């Protein structure tokens, strides 16, 4: 149907002139037939005048002449959604990938491109989620169909973190999980995360016999980079709007925001800040309004975003960061010095790290931790140069306590034994709440920092403490 | 024990000196590329 | 209909009119006229309205407004298969040693999607590098990318070329893509792999500093589609049929420069550090080419060693940060150990191999778990290593072992060492069995030991290579034969 | 009115003028006006006064 000719191909960005009659719509698919019998699925992203349009590749295009002809199918890109996509590899387009068969026809199609839920259908109930992560449980707690995001460089631990909230999580989860592989890298994803997940059991079940895996890796052109997202939020919401609990996991937003200011390039628009698209803060809107968990059913988002350099001040995790429930801050001084579980306290934050959701004990344990690193992190200066001996008995005991506490947020992972070879350390909220008041009322001051090291709760400090003797 | 202290502290603080003047540098070189890429992209919208 | 006429030639951009039937990244011809014998080709790669606009591999002085230009019809691909091995070529396959033309029967597209996302494997094969601090502390598997990173002058080239070296038995086929180098420092890799006789299993793609902006762009990508042919099909070396890869992308931060004029003399619009958009998709889709494919898919893997050249130690800039997300493990090199002696100057504390680990040697793994402790340990009491004698609860010996373990670490260039020599070697050193051998004389020991095992006793070599795979290495038989060796050659000689 | 009393004075809280100003730069790159600094329009200033004068 409305059989139009390709013009101008520049990058993923193909520009095809249709009958005045029948122009494409804006988010319509059309298809090159591109030979051999497989299609190339490019989508349209403007109007530009007598029939022609600007559309997005989803491909390769690098073999594809001028004056090829395109077909277009008169409806945005649709996906399967429903039961027969759990335990299923699919791509930007919804297509399968793994070794099994073809969806089929009576599987239910979803477009893509769906509105975000309305402002009654938002639901604002929140509750502690443990995560067995002492820094995560105490300084940025997570939020049960909340959105949490894991901000960091280049070598901070953001895919181990991802992996680690994957063997603790989700082998108890009530619902399904979606995994959106955004420039995932293909190697710690499908490789090893889709390994992984096949060999966790849950009641003769595996965890990715209950998980949609999908993955716009960062081989993909940007096109497929640019709607995978999309996609997996469209597999997502179906099992949201029938009540099902999701457990969403998508890993380097910033491939995403990078994909599309590669396309906003390619497609003529005027950049804006550092080379970034001017609809940066629409885009993002589009991607994450859709997270949101709603009355019918919830959506306990974990994203990973990867920050450019370590400049925390790029516009991709700064639009990030105001979606965001609970955000975590990981810093590559905090990595380099051994502490994987890189997370700066006083960088995260939460919505729920509230006395009246999350404890009287915990609040006020997590904000004496916090102010006992800033007076930590103002006396960086003096101790830097002057040294230890310059500060007050109460300044040399709060700094004191403040690099125990530094030393202590690490913890040995299970997905972590390769590099750290201790077992992995399960550390229950309640458990991180105690510990940490422990350390703060004056035990494990007798104790050296280096027994805070990789350890669980303040009980296995003291029994290694005891040990050494 | 003040002169042993001194010197250790001169020693630090020229180290200070040496990271803070490499981070000056970045920004100087980051500011200079923001301010060139700005004058292009305002330049080339408007004539070609 | 094939048949176009340049109507511009730009920044190293020609503008190409009437070139109809041309598809997104052709490989132009511009055959030869007066002047100009060879042909020199360019990729279309802007195919707008009766426009199609292409890059020039190659000097862009020798062409004209108005030159004819044929469409090949191929998208742009370089040979591939047997004939490469032993070839120093252009990016474009093109012999520049002056052996002769390059026979060949197929060419591979470069510019390619990676062999998808199904279609891998988890390392298992190690690759020897022959550095003990590599080979011991930051393992590399056959289909891992390990970036090598360093300030310029710190041995990331030796290291590559160690690397490239030590695959002699080991049935790789290695490839080499310098971009952006010097032709001298080029010359003097060539030479130096002809003298150790590894150019009869190593490729070169040599992308000199002095040639196009176009060329250093396709020079990884054409040595990628080497290593893919030798992934998805092999090559018979040594006369078995080897599917395994490992290729060195030798600066790829020249690459990115490189990209960055190339798309800058495009008139587009620079992002961070005035390096284009998407740089970050342009080492991505380099390297998610370099992987392990799995039994259905043929079992083949291509190792990647991209190398980034940092300013003054700056890991958090923009292309090292891009290509430690990229890559899987990092080898950081030390402008302060290089300087100070520990010329493979390998940073310990931050270098990482997050795959690898499993894809290590069992031997090499069970001696060097607590190689890596002590030195973690010696790390630790690095800040406490300015006390007059004021710790001495093991801490004195501890700091003492450290120094020994990280002298032992010092190699000298140009000598790989077998995998049994490596763990023989560590063994020895984490058995207490060198703690009475004074610290500068410890290579010195480790070289007499490698030739008392080497000529007294080889097949105490031999035993340990037999068993490198077992579950627990130090079986009673190769303890009690490597005890004996050590024993022996400190009885036979000197402390040293 | 207001609890029995007609209240005449009110307290507007625009909670991201930060996010306002964003929105208008992506309108008018859009349009394609002239950027000025930081990719924003030369009546960036003139927006908000008028709204806050
Ligand atoms: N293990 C080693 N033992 C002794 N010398 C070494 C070793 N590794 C490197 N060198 C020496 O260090 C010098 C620089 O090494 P190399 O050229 O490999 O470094 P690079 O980081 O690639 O430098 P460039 O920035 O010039 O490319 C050479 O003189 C080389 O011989
Ligand atoms: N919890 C941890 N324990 C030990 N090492 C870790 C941990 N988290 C991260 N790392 C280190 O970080 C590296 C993995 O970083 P990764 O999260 O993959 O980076 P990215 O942010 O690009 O995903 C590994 O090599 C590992 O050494
Ligand atoms: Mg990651
Ligand atoms: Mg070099």
């Amino acid at each position: 149907p409305a059989k139009g000719v390709i013009q101008e191909i520049i990058g993923v960005v193909i520009r095809a002139k249709f009958p005045e009659d029948e122009v494409p719509e804006i988010y319509n698919a059309i298809e090159i037939p591109l030979g051999n019998g497989d299609r190339l699925v490019c989508e349209v992203q403007q109007q530009l005048g007598n029939g022609v349009v600007k559309a997005v590749a989803m491909g390769s295009t690098d073999g594809l002449r001028r004056g090829l002809e395109v077909i277009d199918t008169g409806r945005p890109i649709a996906v399967p959604v429903g039961p027969a996509t759990l335990g299923r590899v699919f791509n930007v387009l919804g297509d399968p990938i793994d070794g099994m068969g073809p969806i089929g026809p009576e599987v239910e199609r979803r477009p893509i491109h769906r509105d975000p839920p309305s402002f009654e259908e938002q639901n604002t109930q929140a509750q502690i989620f443990e995560t067995g992560i002492k820094v995560i449980d105490l300084i940025a707690p997570f939020t049960r169909g909340g959105k949490t995001a894991i901000f960091g460089g280049a070598g901070v631990g953001k895919t181990v973190v991802i992996q680690e909230l994957i063997a603790n999580i989700a082998k108890e989860q009530s619902g399904f999980s979606v995994f959106a592989g955004v420039g995932e890298r293909s190697r710690e994803g499908n490789d090893l995360i889709h390994e992984m997940k096949e060999a966790r059991i849950d009641e003769n079940t595996t965890v990715f016999d209950k998980t949609v895996m999908v993955f716009g890796q960062m081989n993909e052109p940007p096109g497929a980079r640019l709607r995978v997202g999309l996609t997996a939020l469209t597999m997502a919401e179906y099992f949201r709007d029938e009540g099902r609990d999701i457990l969403l996991f998508i890993d380097n937003i910033f491939r995403f925001v990078q994909a599309g200011s590669e396309v906003s390039s390619l497609l003529g628009r005027m950049p804006s800040q550092v080379g970034y698209q001017p609809t940066l803060g629409t885009e993002m809107g589009e991607l994450q309004e859709r997270i949101t968990s709603t009355k019918r059913g919830s959506i306990t988002s974990m994203q990973a975003v990867y920050v450019p350099a370590d400049d925390y001040t790029d516009p991709a995790p700064a639009t990030v960061f105001s979606h965001l429930d609970a955000t975590i801050s990981l810093e590559r001084s905090i990595a380099e010095r051994a502490i994987f579980p890189a997370v700066d306290p006083l960088a995260s934050t939460s919505r729920i790290l509230d006395p009246n959701i999350v404890g009287e004990e915990h609040y006020r344990v997590a904000q004496e931790v916090k102010r006992v690193l800033q007076r930590y992190k103002d006396l960086k200066d003096i101790i830097a140069i002057l040294g230890m001996e310059e500060l007050s008995d109460e300044d040399k005991l709060t700094v004191q306590r403040a690099r125990k506490i530094e030393l202590f947020f690490s913890q040995p992972f299970t997905v972590a034994q390769q590099f750290t070879g201790r077992p992995g350390k399960y550390v229950p909220v309640k458990k991180t709440v105690e510990s940490f008041a422990r350390l703060l009322n004056g035990e494990g001051d007798h104790i050296p920092e280096s027994f805070f090291y990789m350890q669980g709760d303040f009980d296995d400090v003291l029994a290694a403490y005891e040990a050494s003797q | 024990a003040r002169m042993v202290a001194m010197r250790n502290a001169t020693n630090n603080a020229k180290d200070l000196v040496r990271d803070l003047t490499l981070s000056f540098n970045k920004a100087r070189q980051a500011a200079i590329t923001k301010e060139v890429s700005e004058i292009a992209s305002g330049a080339a919208a408007l004539t070609s | 209909v094939n048949v176009g006429t340049v109507i511009a030639v730009g920044d190293g951009v020609a503008r190409l009119s009437g070139l109809d039937q041309v598809v997104a990244s052709e490989i132009v011809e511009f055959p030869p006229k007066a002047g100009r014998n060879e042909s020199i080709y360019g990729i279309a790669l802007n195919l707008e309205q009766d426009s199609v606009a292409a890059i020039i591999l190659g000097d862009d002085e020798t062409i004209e407004e108005g030159d004819m230009v044929t469409s090949t019809g191929r998208v742009i691909s370089v040979p591939v298969g047997q004939g490469l091995l032993g070839r120093v070529v252009n990016p474009l396959g093109q012999p520049i040693d002056g052996k002769g033309p390059i026979v060949y029967e197929k060419t591979r597209p470069i510019e390619r999607i990676a062999p998808g996302v199904i279609t891998r494997k988890s390392v298992d094969t190690p690759v020897q590098t022959g550095i003990i601090a590599i080979d011991a502390l930051i393992p590399i598997g056959r289909g891992q990318r390990e970036l090598i990173i360093g300030d310029r002058q710190t041995g990331k080239t030796a290291v590559a070329i160690d690397t490239i070296l030590n695959q002699k038995g080991q049935g790789m086929v290695c490839i080499y893509v310098a971009i952006g180098q010097r032709r001298a420092q080029v010359a003097q890799v060539v030479g130096t792999l002809e003298r150790f006789g590894a150019m009869e299993y190593t490729i070169v793609v040599s992308a000199t500093a002095s040639e196009s902006a176009a060329l250093q762009y396709i020079a990884p990508y054409a040595g990628c589609a080497m290593g893919e042919e030798i992934m998805e099909n092999g090559v018979m070396l040594n006369g078995q049929l080897v599917k395994d890869a490992l290729i060195v992308y030798d600066d790829l931060s020249k690459h990115a420069v490189a990209y960055r004029q190339v798309s800058l003399l495009l008139r587009r619009p620079p992002g961070r550090e005035a390096y284009p958009g998407d740089v970050f998709y342009l080492h991505s889709r380099l390297l998610e080419r370099a992987a392990r494919l799995n039994e259905e898919y043929g079992g083949g893997s291509l190792t990647a060693l991209p190398v980034i050249e940092t300013q003054a130690n700056d890991v958090s800039a923009y292309i090292p940060t891009n290509v430690i997300s990229i890559t899987d493990g990092q080898i950081y090199l030390e402008s302060d150990l290089f300087n100070a002696g520990q010329r493979p100057a390998l940073n310990v504390g931050i270098s990482v191999s997050r795959v690898g680990g499993a894809a290590q040697t069992r031997a090499m793994r069970a001696v060097a778990g607590k190689l890596k402790g002590e030195l973690a340990q010696f790390r630790d009491l690095a800040a406490f290593a300015q006390f007059a004698s004021d710790l001495d609860a093991t801490t004195k010996a501890q700091i003492e072992r450290g120094q020994r373990l990280q002298e032992l670490l010092k190699q000298p260039q140009y000598q790989p060492l077998p995998v049994e020599d490596q763990v023989a070697v560590l063994y020895a050193a984490t058995n207490n069995y060198l703690d009475d051998v004074p610290v500068p004389l410890i290579t010195k020991w480790r070289d007499d030991f490698l030739a008392f095992l080497r000529t007294a006793h080889p097949e105490v070599r031999k035993l340990i290579y037999d068993n490198r795979l077992d579950r627990k290495f130090p079986t009673p038989e190769v303890k009690e034969a490597l005890e004996a060796a050590i024993k022996e050659f400190k009885a036979t000689s000197n402390y040293s």
